[PDB]
């Protein structure tokens, strides 16, 4: 596999059953300011 | 002067699509545009290239006042005669030769790097540097096309979770970090269109 594979990246969201990408911590679950998620 | 270190200030930054309707008519759409709370940099290291010359390495070498995180809400609401461009403008008290390196990352891994060299123009007591109508790389054009062809806006944000851009502006001769900007993206859902927030990156 390749982490930089563009097709895989988009396939992971379009067809979650066949997702083959690194698993990560969503930004909303991280220690970040409120302003990061609320637009001005 | 938000995106500014002691040596360099980015006054303007924008990515755009320009369409030529006829020889005298041009339509331009802005995806993002710029024209300070602290974020713990450790919270975003995994999203950018690491090892020597990577984000952690760059930040540790400093200066710490050159390091920024920009969160964009991109405006993707737009339609042979097209040009995808990036424009940016900088000012400095110093007459330097600067290099601008832009790295596009997926899952923190570099996919492509674009490198530009810029020379100074004297302007009202200071020196101005402009990257004018720099061509957006094919990867970025295709990425935008694939985003817009996703059925749902939540799918767009899901993809963009693992998509980042790192911009490092350097003094070519001294290798000093003049500005380092980490970019994170979401899709704009607002009537206002493109929006942004700018943070300082701090060690803890
Ligand atoms: C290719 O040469 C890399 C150059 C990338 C320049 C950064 C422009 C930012 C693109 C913003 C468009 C929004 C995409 C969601």
């Amino acid at each position: 596999d390749s982490e930089t594979d563009l097709e895989a990246l988009f396939n992971a969201v379009m067809n979650p059953k066949t997702a083959n990408v690194p698993q990560t911590v969503p930004m909303r679950l991280r220690k970040l300011p409120d302003a990061f998620f609320k637009p001005p | 002067r938000s995106v500014a270190s002691s040596k360099l200030w980015m006054l303007e930054f924008s990515a755009f699509l320009e369409q030529q309707q006829d020889p005298d008519t041009y339509n331009k759409h802005l995806f993002v545009h710029i024209g300070l709370e602290a974020v713990d940099i450790r919270q975003i290291y995994d999203k950018f290239p690491e090892k020597k010359g990577g984000l952690k390495d760059l930040f540790e070498r400093g200066p710490s006042n050159a390091f920024f995180l920009v969160k964009f809400w991109a405006d993707l609401n737009t339609n042979g005669s097209s040009f995808y461009g990036v424009s940016s403008q900088y000012e400095s008290p110093e007459n330097m030769i600067i290099t601008c390196s832009t790295k596009v990352c997926s899952f923190g891994k570099q996919v492509v790097e674009k490198v530009e060299t810029e020379y100074a123009r004297y302007e009202n007591g200071h020196y101005s540097y402009r990257i004018h109508r720099s061509p957006l790389c094919e990867y970025m054009i295709n990425f935008i096309h694939k985003l817009k062809h996703l059925p749902e806006k939540y799918m767009m944000n899901s993809v963009l979770e693992n998509f980042t851009i790192l911009q490092v502006v350097t003094n070519r001769d001294t290798q000093e970090t003049l500005l380092c900007i980490a970019y994170v993206f979401e899709v704009s859902a607002s009537e206002h269109g493109a929006q942004h927030h700018i943070f300082r990156l701090v060690k803890e």
